[PDB]
Parts: structure tokens; C-alpha cells; sequence
RNA sequence: AAUUGUUGAAAGGGAAGGGCAUUUGAUCAGACAGGCCAGCAUCAGUUUUGGUGGCAGGAUAAAUCCAUAGGAAUGUAGCUUGCCUCGGUAAGUAUUAUAGCCUGUGGG
RNA sequence: AACUGGCGAUGCGGGAUGAACCGAACGUAGAGUUAAGGUGCCGGAAUACACGCUCAUCAGACACCACAAAAGGUGUUAGUU
RNA sequence: CAGUCAAGCGUUCAUAGCGACAUUGCUUUUUGAUUCUUCGAUGUCGGCUCUUCCUAUCAUACCGAAGCAGAAUUCGGUAAG
RNA sequence: UUUGCUCCACACAAUAUAGAUGGAUACGAAUAAGGCGUCCUUGUGGCGUCGCUGAACCAUAGCAGGCUAGCAACGGUGCACUUGGCGGAAAGGCCUUGGGUGCUUGCUGGCGAAUUGCAAUGUCAUUUUGCGUGGGGAUAAAUCAUUUGUAUACGACUUAGA
């Protein structure tokens, strides 16, 4: 019996906390919270990604579980030789999130007839699945 | 989309549900509502219960069964606010009516449907975390409203035999993750992989 | 009134015989576009001068960049304004980006804490404060402490569809 | 306006064990094990060291972040009322009826009987609440003494007993007949 | 509340049977012949009702009726009502209902000495009814006009409608009233001079 | 003619009747033998909604970026100190070091 | 009483409703763009965006317009000396 | 019919209960003022009857205050069941 | 009273229709927190993982989906049968046994498709009724008149009558 509190563990809105924008023409391109201006307003920087330095309500950005060492206010040439090193890219593309992204990137991308390829696939999945599943 | 939407209204405030649920009606959609006494309205009990006797109090002076007629249930109060939202006396409106049910509980049929939900009337999202408000299950009873122990009887039955069936479910997906796993690496699997899947 | 632009403005006196080459001031003029903003420098010379645009001319009209845009500030405000009752002086302290972006939220700060609009607010002084612990109010010296952070509860999510089959979460 | 965070300890002591799923909380130590519900209120718990705990109020307003402190407080009690107990004491005062008190029993029930209040041929009652234990003082006339863990639990079982010895239709301030709670402490004593 | 079964005796008078009919002299009777059919089988399916009603049912009443033949009265077709039971435990309420099956059950198992209880029936009946009579109004006075067991104002100009309120003549008794409290001062017995 | 009986069709949840429009029912003209309607293409008038190219201004945008000089703290490295489970803390020095930032000037 | 604009003698769109207000004045139509006013649902039209403020055991919610005052508040808000 | 300031009344003590000079309101069972509706007609006092509603509550329910010892009274709250 | 009524079967006919055209795809609860997997001391438990929308999942190729051959499997699904069991909130539907049978695009074949002429929903839903056919099953009552008076202006009520 030791006493046993829970938790809630936030995201956190702090200096090199990487956030990925969600609408505007960087919307979709991740970034770093240099500065924080208040309980709203932050100022952003992704020169990684190709999204200028600016001034963006958190509204239009959702926080992501990644973070890197950053100092505050740094500007954007500072910004791109830590987030290199701290490898955040390969990071982020490593993620459950990043990848059920390009998922359904792909599954846009589609050719009618890649489609129809699609389709043939799940028929022959299936069959040896709906099997296995009838044998243990 | 669908032949019939059913929404579990546990969680929905009032208005947001009926504007959501009138507009659905008379683009065709037919829609049932249920768990009604789960419903929610902004502002605490009392604010809404003062409400109710305001309502209360209005009646046809020289016959009393002419004028506004007050129904207890959390489902006609849901009802209620609908209607009124609604050109309820045209023909089309009363066809638009037709389609909609609203229920107490999760009975027949229903229960063993998929029913849904609203965000855009979800108080869960939309009210203000700290605000007051009421359910419409304590709100209906503290009016008239008989069956509201009736109905948590029947509706905790109800959620054992789920569980069961969803436990069942659980036990049986993680049979189908498991094939799911053997067919994974294999030629097929590799190949839907490239093509989103 | 709208979204700000910065403008200085340059006005003088029309020559006369006896007195070619008038003497020239300059303002700096908050205002959406250029047409507003020389109307506000003749609204705030008639305050201190004798001109009227009726008799005087503007020189230059020139837009003014903030120095540093991506340099978060803290922002002294200056203001004069009338209440219902009387008029009245204060001051504001705004941390942005840009003298014209905090403009924009003390017009909407008077606005919302003091019902005052824009035909009612005169804009004093506006200020870069350098050394923190200048810094006198609160709601600011808050983003100031160090190594800062802070979640965000309760996030919620703009749902695209009007029906949902989950059961939203809040979580972050 | 919107105070960014702000925050309450709770300490912990050698005898007690707090836990807090959701905002659900049961401290557990000798006397006993107490659990109350903050689910109502909306702060942020976080164990640090079974003898540390924090709450937290996240961009609060003066209304929010006021009731940290008195969500602090609430377990606090919590525990004190669990390490310790509390004990609540109150003295009858008449001016010419003795005020005579009981305790009686029907269905399981014990109650706090109170006759010739005042002379009322009246029967007054008042019920005992669970947790609480009630014990007529030795060695000190007409103390009452309520007892147990809920400091709630026994400052309610207090001023139950004391008000239904309310006087009517009489100057209140002659009349000062009534039972009054004379002395809240704990259980434990030295402390 | 919900009915669900409806259970019956295998074999039933032509007192309540004479109850489910309008013109019995002239009828062929059939009533319940096939359900009582339901005996002959082994009891199955009656078996099957009676035990629904104990896995369901929250409440559980009897089917009773009169015994109109063993009274003075000229009237033969027997009344026959539900009275709900109030011992114990469900599937016992049925057991007991099971049980009594065309046997007979008779007033003191019901009443004691002392007891109160409430009567509840339909009111002798008086027809059309002035306002005088059926409401109590005052007797308007000898002078006026056009009658005076009336009431003379039947309503203010507005609302200009008379209302539901006011005393108006009509139908007086055959209501139905539940009369409470009265005292058993003798329970007496038939076979008893 | 008002008004009436029959028969036939049709509508009718506190009047009836009317306007625009269309479904359906009934009924009808004309027009084929180029009549009625459509569908695509190329164009014309009106118009709405997109993708894209070349240029002009401004502090010849303001920034980033690069160089340079100065600087400070919401003080990075080091050092000192004090407890402290063999370092981690804390409070001191200390302006670039094992992070950086600000301000001016110059360049594209 | 004065000047102008109106209603009367004038429909159309907005103001639920309404002689006089807002918009705009009328041959029969088609396509487009708008005014005043609006866009949760009734109801065509963003449960749009952004900063604040407000929680009322008789909140409040748009000109004309369908009324409220002095005086108070350790509700909360931002300011002044 | 109800307020606000509070000089005073109240042995003392402004506000238990009252309250000057001033000043702010409300109500539409007073009375005025107006003449919009009805003069090819809205039957015109009072009572009788009988219904319903309002509350600015006389009584009855439960309360706070007192210049409430007790009894009586008084000011006030929830209140038209 | 002209061989009527009813349940199952098919046939022709009529008449509908607030609006099919791959599938309404079942925990509960919280939201300043939870779902899922896994481990154990079975907890207010350790550990892992996920969200950031159903943009999903399932299904989906074949004359609107015809005729046929085979292989690999022993899986899937349609149907009519049967085994055991569950569900009364409006259950009227769900789960399960076992054979028979159709299909299988899991893979490899043989054959057909045009001329509907370059688009004209190009017709494939489900309502209700009606008439004959024969595979089961069933043989009442209510009203008028008469009548009681526990009823009544009249209707109505309440009785009574092989
Ligand atoms: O009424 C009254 C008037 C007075 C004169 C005659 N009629
Ligand atoms: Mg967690
Ligand atoms: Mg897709
Ligand atoms: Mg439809
Ligand atoms: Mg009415
Ligand atoms: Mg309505
Ligand atoms: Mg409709
Ligand atoms: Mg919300
Ligand atoms: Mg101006
Ligand atoms: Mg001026
Ligand atoms: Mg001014
Ligand atoms: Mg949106
Ligand atoms: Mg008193
Ligand atoms: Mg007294
Ligand atoms: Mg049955
Ligand atoms: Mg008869
Ligand atoms: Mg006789
Ligand atoms: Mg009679
Ligand atoms: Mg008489
Ligand atoms: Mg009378
Ligand atoms: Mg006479
Ligand atoms: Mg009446
Ligand atoms: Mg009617
Ligand atoms: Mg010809
Ligand atoms: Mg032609
Ligand atoms: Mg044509
Ligand atoms: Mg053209
Ligand atoms: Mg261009
Ligand atoms: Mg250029
Ligand atoms: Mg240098
Ligand atoms: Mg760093
Ligand atoms: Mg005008
Ligand atoms: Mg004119
Ligand atoms: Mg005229
Ligand atoms: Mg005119
Ligand atoms: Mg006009
Ligand atoms: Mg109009
Ligand atoms: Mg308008
Ligand atoms: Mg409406
Ligand atoms: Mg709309
Ligand atoms: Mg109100
Ligand atoms: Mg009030
Ligand atoms: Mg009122
Ligand atoms: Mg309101
Ligand atoms: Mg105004
Ligand atoms: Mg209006
Ligand atoms: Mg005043
Ligand atoms: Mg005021
Ligand atoms: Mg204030
Ligand atoms: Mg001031
Ligand atoms: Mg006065
Ligand atoms: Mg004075
Ligand atoms: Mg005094
Ligand atoms: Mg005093
Ligand atoms: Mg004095
Ligand atoms: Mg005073
Ligand atoms: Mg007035
Ligand atoms: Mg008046
Ligand atoms: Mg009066
Ligand atoms: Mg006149
Ligand atoms: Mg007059
Ligand atoms: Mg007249
Ligand atoms: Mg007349
Ligand atoms: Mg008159
Ligand atoms: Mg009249
Ligand atoms: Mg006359
Ligand atoms: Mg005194
Ligand atoms: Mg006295
Ligand atoms: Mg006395
Ligand atoms: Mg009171
Ligand atoms: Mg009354
Ligand atoms: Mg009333
Ligand atoms: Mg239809
Ligand atoms: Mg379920
Ligand atoms: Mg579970
Ligand atoms: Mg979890
Ligand atoms: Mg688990
Ligand atoms: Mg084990
Ligand atoms: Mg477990
Ligand atoms: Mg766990
Ligand atoms: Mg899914
Ligand atoms: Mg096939
Ligand atoms: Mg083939
Ligand atoms: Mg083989
Ligand atoms: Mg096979
Ligand atoms: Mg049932
Ligand atoms: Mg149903
Ligand atoms: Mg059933
Ligand atoms: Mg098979
Ligand atoms: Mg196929
Ligand atoms: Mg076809
Ligand atoms: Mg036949
Ligand atoms: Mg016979």
C-alpha cells in the first residue's frame, strides 16, 4: 500500500514542442513553438518543413508528442540545426500517427483500376484468414 | 446516408439535439432517439425546473384540456422542443414528424442496433467545462413523470446482457487480430500494405 | 475598426507670401487604410493646431513595417477614452509581435472590458518595454517566468460529419 | 483574469495511503478508510512521493482557482479525520428543565432522544448518523460527545441535535435553552 | 402496467359464462370450450402460461366472480372482476391463484372484526339535474323571471366563453365513488341462525 | 338564374374560395407527314467559378539568411559555495565557453 | 407654428405584426448582381472565423418599438490616484 | 402605493419603530386632461346571483427583527393553498 | 342470404408508395480522462500500445452478372431442414447441433455478349386489395322487436327470454 495517484499526462505547450499545423498553406507541415506569446497566441518556426516563422493561434495547430531541445526565442537557422540533430523527422515519420496519415494519402492516390488490384488482394487475404481462423 | 439513425441521446443538450435531429426529418432522413431521460440541458436543475412550471402554468382558461397540453416524459419534452422547430402544422411537417421516434431506455429493435451520436450537441464538447446543468431524467420526475425507476431497472439489465455480448466480441476480435497476424509478412499482405491497405 | 496598418503622416499648413515653408508635423496614425489615416491626422492636428485640411496639406503618407516581426514584445498602451459618464485616461500592457497586431487587441480589449469603439479611443502612446520587471501587469508577467509550460485541457474536436460513431474523447 | 496555474500540497503521513482514480479519493490509515467524490470540480492530482500529493487548477479563473485550495483542504480532513479522528462536544443549558437525553433504538436504529426540552412533553429525536458514535460525557454534566472520522459526518450529527433544540415563540436571547456544540477537537489526544 | 396472460379455470360457471354474453338464451354457449381443451393434453400449455407469469409479472391479480345465483336478485348473468394478491413472493401468488382453480373463497378469509375498509361503487343515479339540485346553488328569488333554479351570471364578459368552472345542470349520480374508512361491525355467516 | 331531386367523379383533423408553380387523374387542339423534343461540336451575347504566365510600386516592402560591432538576462558552459544515497540540486559568481538571444551598421 | 421628406393616392423587399420607419418606387419575362435586413431549427444562407465580457432560485438577445429611475453590492471584470 | 440621503423623533441612542428639507419612482378601483373607437344605437346606477383572476396578505402555515422578561403587540421574509 | 371463414402454397390481375437501389455495422462509463493488449498480488494494479475522427470496417469482378471444365482447400456464404438454448420494455428476434443442397472471384480453363445502332430511370422496391384453383384448420354472434328498473328527456344503461 503505497498511496497510488493517477496521472493526465498533457501535451504540453513549451519551447520545442512539435506541433503539426492543420489549416492554412503550411497546414499539414509540422513545427517547433520557439516563443510563447500567451495562453493563445505562440510564435512558430519549421524552416525543416518549409512554414515561416510566425505568430499562429494554438487553435490552428494540435500539439504532438514530440519535443526537442530548443532554446527559447532561438531564430531559424538555430531552430533547423536542432531539429536536425534532435532527428525529429524520422521521429515523427516513425509514428502511429505519421503513418495512418500516409495511409490514407495512399489510399487517395488510387487508380480505379489500382483499386480493383486492391480488391482482388482482399479476396485472397481473406480466404487464407477466414481459414486460420477456423483451425486453433 | 442510412434508412434510420439511431442516437443515444445520453450527453445531448436539448435544443442542440432537436435543431440537429428536426433538420435531419425534413431532409428525409428518419431518425430514433433514445435513452431520452439521459438528456441534458444547459443551466442547473432548479433554473430548468422553474422552467417547467412556467410552462406549467399556462392553460386554456375556460377549459383547461383545450390549451397547452404538458407532457412529463423525457422523450415528449424532447419531442417538444423538436415540434417547435418544425412547421408542424403543414402537410409537410407532419410527414417529417413520421419519421422520428424518441424513446426512453434502449428498447427492441434498437438495442441491438448501432445507435450514434451528435458532437455539435454533445455537452461533453460543447458547454463550458465548470458549467451547470440538468438531466432530463430528474427534471421529467420532479414533474409527474412515473416510470424513471422502471426504466433504470429495465435499462440495467439491459447493460449486463451488452456487456456480455460486447465481451463475447472482444474475445472474438482478438481470435481475428490473431489470424490477422500469421497473415501478416506473407506475399498478399505485403502487397495491400503498398497499396494503402 | 478594422485590421491596423501603421502610418506615419506629414501634414503643413499651406504656404502663404509671408510664410513659405511652414513648419511640418508628423503623426503616427493606427488605421486600416491610407484614406482613414489622413482622416485621423486632420481629426488630431484641429486638436492641437490651428489647420484644418481645408487650409493645409498632407506631405507624406508612409507606411511604417514593424522592425522585428518575429520578435515577441512586451507592449506598454497608452489610451484616453470616453466611458457613458466621462473621460478618462489608462494604460494597457500587450505582449505580441508587432506594434499594429497589439493596436488590433487593445482596440478589441476597450472594446469588450469597457464597451468603448473606436470613434471613442485616443491612442497616446504605444511602447516596446525592453527590460522584463518593467513589466507592472499581471495577465502579462505570467508568460514571463522561466522555462514555461503548460497543457491545454479538455481539447475538443471539430467533428466534419453531424453524426458520430465513437464517443468523443477530451484527452491530450 | 485567467491565473495560468496554481497549485495546493497535500501532505501525506506515515499511517495513510491516498488514491485518486478519476477524481474518486479514499485515504486509508488507521482509524479507518474515508472516500469522497470531487469529480464535481475539475483539478489535476499527481502523487510525488507517499508523503507528497498535488492539485492543480490550469488557466483558472478567481472562482476556479478558489476552490483548489478548499479541494485541498476537503482531503486533508480526509486524512486527519483518518490518522486522528474527530471528536465534537456539546453541553446541554437549561434554566429550569433539565434537558434530558438518550439514546434510543428502534429497527436498528439509535437516535439521539431528547425529552422535556423547555418541559415540551415532546419527544425530540435526532438520528445517528453512521460512522459517528455518540457517548454521554462521564465526570462533566450534560456534555454530549460525538465522535468518529467524517469530520462532516460529525459536525452534521452536531448541529442536528443542537437545532432541533431551536426555541419558538419566546425572546431567544432569555431564552437560551438549547444544546450547543461547546468543543471541536480530535480523537487522538496529546494532539 | 401491462397484462401479459390471462390464465383460466378449466371449467367455469354459467354464471360468468352468462357474463361473456348478451343474448345467452338465444346462444350456443361455445364460450371457453376450446380453451378448457387446453386441459385435456397433459397441461402443457397452460403449464407454460402459469410458469410466464412467474418468470415475468410484477404483479399478479385473481380472476373472481360472484356467486349472483346465491342472492335474491333476479339477475343470473354473475359479475366477475380482478383482485390483486398481496402474499408473498410471486411465483407463491400464482401457486396459490393455481391452486383455487374453481374452488370458492368467502368473506372472512378477507375481513375480521374491527377492520376498515373502503367502498367503491357507482353512485344511485338521478338523471337531468338543475343547478339547484346538482350543485347547490342558491334558489334565485321569487320575482324573477324566466325560472329561478338557476345560477343568473353563468360567466364575466371575458373570457367570453362560459367556462369549465362554472355551475351548469346536468346528469346527477350514477358516479363512481371510492368511499374510505368504514368499520366491519359484524361478519356474520350464512350457516349461522 | 337563385334554389332543388337523382346519378357520376372528387375532396374534406375548428370555414369555404384565391395567387405562382408542379405531380397525378380526366379531357383536348395543333403539328408530322420537315412537326415536337433532345444530345454533342464549333461560335455569338450576357455571366459565374477555377488553374496559370509577364510586369510596377514601397525603407526600390519590412523579415529570415550572411557578415560586424556592441550588449544584456527569464544567465549557456566553467568555477565557488551549502546541504545532499557517490551527482543532482539549490545561490553565487560569471556575457559565449560544452546553449543561445537582443540592438545597431553593412551585403545580396 | 417652421424647413424638407413622406403617407394620403403605392404596390414591392426588410422591421414577426403595423398608413408614415429602413431599402427601393411597379409595362410582360429570362440570366446575373445587390440594398435594408439576415444565415442553430422553424427559414433561403458559415452550429464561420478571432479577442474579450456575462451565469441571473424571475439572465439576456438589435434602430423607430412596444419603457424604467435615484440608490446600492467584499459577484466578477478591466482601469485611476 | 413604494424608495434614496439622513437633519431629527425615539430618556440615552439618526435608521427597534419613525423621519424633515430635498430628491427618485410606481400604479391605473381616484380625478383630471385628450377626443382615437362607436350617434342607420356597445341598454345606462345599485343590489341579487356566480365564476375566475391580481396581491400592494386581514386571517390561517413556517420564518427572520424588536426599545421581544412572560402574555399581548409590532416591523419584516416565503406566501393568493 | 347462393358455398361462406380462416392459416400456408401460385396464378392472374388491380391499387398503391413523404420517396430501396452494396450493409442502421449493439458494451458500459469517464472526459482535469479512457479504449485495447499483456503481466500479476485481481488493485483506484504493473507494463505496453492507440486517438488527433466512419477519409472506417465489412462487402464489392462474372448476361442485372448467362453456359460449362478443372485444381487447391475442408475454408466461406445462400437456402430449406433438424439439435439444444436464450430473449417479455414493444420480447416476435438472437445464439447453437447435425446432416442435404446451391454458389464460391482462393487459383487455372473452354464457350457467349455486337443491331438497345453515340444518352434518353431504360424498368430488377414493397403496399394493400380483388377473383378464381387445392394443401391444412374452424362451425359464431351482435342488433330490431319483446322484456327488468339498480337506468333514462330521446339515444344510451341495466336485466330477462328455446
Ligand atoms: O347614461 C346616462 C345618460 C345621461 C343622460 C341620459 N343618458
Ligand atoms: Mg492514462
Ligand atoms: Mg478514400
Ligand atoms: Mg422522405
Ligand atoms: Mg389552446
Ligand atoms: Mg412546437
Ligand atoms: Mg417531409
Ligand atoms: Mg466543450
Ligand atoms: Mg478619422
Ligand atoms: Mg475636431
Ligand atoms: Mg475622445
Ligand atoms: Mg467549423
Ligand atoms: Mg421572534
Ligand atoms: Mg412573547
Ligand atoms: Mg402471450
Ligand atoms: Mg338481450
Ligand atoms: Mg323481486
Ligand atoms: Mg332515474
Ligand atoms: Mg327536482
Ligand atoms: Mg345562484
Ligand atoms: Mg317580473
Ligand atoms: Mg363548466
Ligand atoms: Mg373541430
Ligand atoms: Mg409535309
Ligand atoms: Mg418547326
Ligand atoms: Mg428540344
Ligand atoms: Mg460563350
Ligand atoms: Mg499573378
Ligand atoms: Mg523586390
Ligand atoms: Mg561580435
Ligand atoms: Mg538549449
Ligand atoms: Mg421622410
Ligand atoms: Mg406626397
Ligand atoms: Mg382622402
Ligand atoms: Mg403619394
Ligand atoms: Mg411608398
Ligand atoms: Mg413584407
Ligand atoms: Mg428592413
Ligand atoms: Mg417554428
Ligand atoms: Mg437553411
Ligand atoms: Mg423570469
Ligand atoms: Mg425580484
Ligand atoms: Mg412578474
Ligand atoms: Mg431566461
Ligand atoms: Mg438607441
Ligand atoms: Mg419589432
Ligand atoms: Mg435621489
Ligand atoms: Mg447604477
Ligand atoms: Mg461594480
Ligand atoms: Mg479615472
Ligand atoms: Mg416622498
Ligand atoms: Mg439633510
Ligand atoms: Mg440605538
Ligand atoms: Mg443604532
Ligand atoms: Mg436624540
Ligand atoms: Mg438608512
Ligand atoms: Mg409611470
Ligand atoms: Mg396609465
Ligand atoms: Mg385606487
Ligand atoms: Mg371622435
Ligand atoms: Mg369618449
Ligand atoms: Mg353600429
Ligand atoms: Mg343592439
Ligand atoms: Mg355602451
Ligand atoms: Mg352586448
Ligand atoms: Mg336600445
Ligand atoms: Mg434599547
Ligand atoms: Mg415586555
Ligand atoms: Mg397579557
Ligand atoms: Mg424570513
Ligand atoms: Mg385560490
Ligand atoms: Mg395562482
Ligand atoms: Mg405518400
Ligand atoms: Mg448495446
Ligand atoms: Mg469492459
Ligand atoms: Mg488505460
Ligand atoms: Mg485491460
Ligand atoms: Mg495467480
Ligand atoms: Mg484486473
Ligand atoms: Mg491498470
Ligand atoms: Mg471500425
Ligand atoms: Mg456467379
Ligand atoms: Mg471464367
Ligand atoms: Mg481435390
Ligand atoms: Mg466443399
Ligand atoms: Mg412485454
Ligand atoms: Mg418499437
Ligand atoms: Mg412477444
Ligand atoms: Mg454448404
Ligand atoms: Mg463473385
Ligand atoms: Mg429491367
Ligand atoms: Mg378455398
Ligand atoms: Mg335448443
Amino acid at each position: 500500500t503505497d498511496s497510488i495517484v493517477k496521472a493526465s499526462n498533457w501535451r504540453l505547450v513549451e519551447v520545442g514542442r512539435v506541433v503539426l499545423i492543420k489549416k492554412g498553406q503550411s497546414a499539414g507541415k509540422l513545427a517547433a513553438i520557439v516563443e510563447i506569446i500567451d495562453q493563445k497566441k505562440v510564435l512558430i518556426d519549421g524552416p525543416k518543413a518549409g512554414v515561416p516563422r510566425q505568430a499562429i493561434n494554438l487553435g490552428q495547430v494540435v500539439l504532438t508528442p514530440l519535443t526537442f531541445a530548443l532554446p527559447r526565442g532561438a531564430r531559424t537557422a538555430t531552430v533547423s540545426k536542432k531539429w536536425a540533430a534532435a532527428a525529429v523527422c524520422e521521429k515523427w515519420a516513425a509514428s502511429s500517427w505519421a503513418k495512418k496519415i500516409a495511409q490514407r494519402e495512399r489510399r487517395a492516390a488510387l487508380t480505379d483500376f489500382e483499386r480493383f488490384q486492391v480488391m482482388v488482394l482482399r479476396k485472397q487475404k481473406r480466404y487464407t484468414v477466414k481459414k486460420a481462423l477456423a483451425k486453433a | 446516408v442510412e434508412p434510420v439513425v439511431v442516437i443515444d441521446g445520453k450527453g445531448h443538450l436539448v435544443g442542440r439535439l432537436a435543431s440537429v435531429v428536426a433538420k435531419q426529418l425534413l431532409n428525409g432522413q428518419k431518425i430514433v432517439v433514445v435513452r431520452a431521460e439521459e438528456l441534458n440541458i444547459s443551466g442547473e436543475f432548479f433554473r430548468n425546473k422553474l422552467k417547467y412550471h412556467d410552462f406549467l402554468r399556462k392553460a386554456t382558461a375556460f377549459n383547461k384540456t383545450r390549451g397547452p397540453f404538458h407532457f412529463r416524459a423525457p422523450s415528449r419534452i424532447f419531442y417538444k422542443a423538436l415540434r417547435g422547430m418544425v412547421s408542424h402544422k403543414t402537410a409537410r411537417g407532419k410527414a417529417a414528424l413520421e419519421r422520428l421516434k424518441v424513446f426512453e431506455g434502449i428498447p427492441p429493435p434498437y438495442d441491438k442496433k448501432k445507435r450514434v451520436v451528435v458532437p455539435q450537441a454533445l455537452r461533453v464538447l460543447r458547454l463550458k467545462p465548470g458549467r451547470k446543468y440538468t438531466t432530463l431524467g430528474k427534471l421529467s420526475t420532479s414533474v409527474g413523470w412515473k416510470y424513471e425507476d422502471v426504466v433504470a431497472k429495465l435499462e440495467a439489465k439491459r447493460k449486463v446482457s451488452s456487456a456480455e455480448y460486447y465481451a463475447k466480441k472482444r474475445a472474438f476480435t482478438k481470435k481475428v487480430a490473431s489470424a490477422n497476424a500469421t497473415a501478416a509478412e506473407s506475399d498478399v499482405a505485403k502487397q495491400l500494405a503498398a497499396l494503402g491497405y | 475598426m478594422a485590421h491596423f496598418k501603421e502610418y506615419q503622416v506629414i501634414g503643413r499648413r499651406l504656404p502663404t507670401e509671408s510664410v513659405p515653408e511652414p513648419k511640418l508635423f508628423r503623426m503616427r496614425i493606427f488605421a486600416s487604410n491610407e484614406v482613414i489615416a489622413k482622416s485621423r491626422y486632420w481629426y488630431f492636428l484641429q486638436k492641437l493646431h490651428k489647420v484644418k485640411k481645408a487650409s493645409g496639406e498632407i506631405v507624406s503618407i508612409n507606411q511604417i513595417n514593424e522592425a522585428h516581426p518575429t520578435k515577441v514584445k512586451n507592449f506598454g498602451v497608452w489610451v484616453r477614452y470616453d466611458s457613458r459618464s466621462g473621460t478618462h485616461n489608462m494604460y494597457k500592457e500587450i505582449r505580441d509581435v508587432s506594434r499594429v497586431a497589439a493596436v488590433e487587441t487593445l482596440y478589441q480589449d476597450m472594446a469588450a472590458r469597457h464597451r468603448a469603439r473606436f470613434r471613442s479611443i485616443h491612442i497616446l502612446k504605444v511602447a516596446e518595454i525592453e527590460k522584463t520587471a518593467d513589466v507592472k501587469r499581471q495577465y502579462v508577467k505570467q508568460f514571463l517566468t522561466k522555462d514555461l509550460k503548460f497543457p491545454l485541457p479538455h481539447r475538443v474536436q471539430k467533428s466534419t460529419k453531424t453524426f458520430s460513431y465513437k464517443r468523443p474523447s477530451t484527452f491530450y | 483574469m485567467k491565473y495560468i496555474q496554481t497549485e495546493q500540497q497535500i501532505e501525506v503521513p506515515e499511517g495513510v495511503t491516498v488514491s485518486i482514480k478519476s477524481r474518486i479519493v479514499k485515504v486509508v490509515g488507521p482509524r479507518g478508510t474515508l472516500t469522497k467524490n470531487l469529480k464535481h470540480i475539475d483539478v489535476t492530482f499527481t502523487k510525488v512521493n507517499n508523503q507528497l500529493i498535488k492539485v492543480a487548477v490550469h488557466n483558472g479563473g478567481r472562482k476556479h482557482v478558489a476552490a483548489l485550495r478548499t479541494v485541498k483542504s476537503l482531503v486533508d480532513n480526509m486524512i486527519t479525520g483518518v490518522t486522528k479522528g474527530y471528536k465534537y462536544k456539546m453541553r446541554y443549558v437549561y434554566a429550569h428543565f433539565p434537558i434530558n437525553v438518550n439514546i434510543v433504538e428502534k429497527d436498528g436504529a439509535k437516535f439521539i432522544e431528547v425529552r422535556n426540552f423547555l418541559g415540551d412533553k415532546k419527544i425530540r429525536n435526532v438520528p445517528v448518523r453512521d460512522g459517528v458514535t455518540i457517548e454521554f460525557s462521564t465526570n462533566v454534566k450534560d456534555e454530549i460527545v460525538l465522535s468518529g472520522n467524517s469530520v462532516e459526518d460529525v459536525s452534521q450529527n452536531a448541529a442536528d441535535l443542537q437545532q432541533i433544540c431551536r426555541v419558538r415563540n419566546k425572546d431567544i436571547r432569555k431564552f437560551l435553552d438549547g444544546i450547543y456544540v461547546s468543543h471541536k477537537g480530535f480523537i487522538t489526544e496529546d494532539l | 402496467l401491462r397484462s401479459l396472460t390471462t390464465v383460466w379455470a378449466e371449467h367455469l360457471s354459467d354464471e360468468v359464462k352468462r357474463r361473456f354474453y348478451k343474448n345467452w338464451y338465444k346462444s350456443k354457449k361455445k364460450a371457453f370450450t376450446k380453451y378448457s381443451a387446453k386441459y385435456a393434453q397433459d397441461g402443457a400449455g397452460i403449464e407454460r402460461e402459469l410458469a410466464r407469469i412467474k418468470k415475468y409479472a410484477s404483479v399478479v391479480r385473481v380472476l373472481v366472480h360472484t356467486q349472483i345465483r346465491k342472492t335474491p336478485l333476479a339477475q343470473k348473468k354473475a359479475h366477475l372482476a380482478e383482485i390483486q394478491l398481496n402474499g408473498g413472493s410471486i411465483s407463491e401468488k400464482v401457486d396459490w391463484a393455481r391452486e383455487h382453480f374453481e374452488k370458492t373463497v368467502a368473506v372472512d378469509s378477507v375481513f375480521e372484526q374491527n377492520e376498515m375498509i373502503d367502498a367503491i361503487a357507482v353512485t344511485k343515479g338521478h338523471g337531468f339535474e338543475g343547478v339547484t339540485h346538482r350543485w347547490g346553488t342558491k334558489k334565485l328569488p321569487r320575482k324573477t323571471h324566466r325560472g329561478l333554479r338557476k345560477v343568473a351570471c353563468i360567466g364575466a364578459w371575458h373570457p367570453a366563453h362560459v367556462m369549465w368552472s362554472v355551475a351548469r345542470a346536468g346528469q346527477r349520480g350514477y358516479h363512481s365513488r371510492t368511499s374510505i374508512n368504514h368499520k366491519i361491525y359484524r361478519v356474520g355467516k350464512g350457516d349461522d341462525e
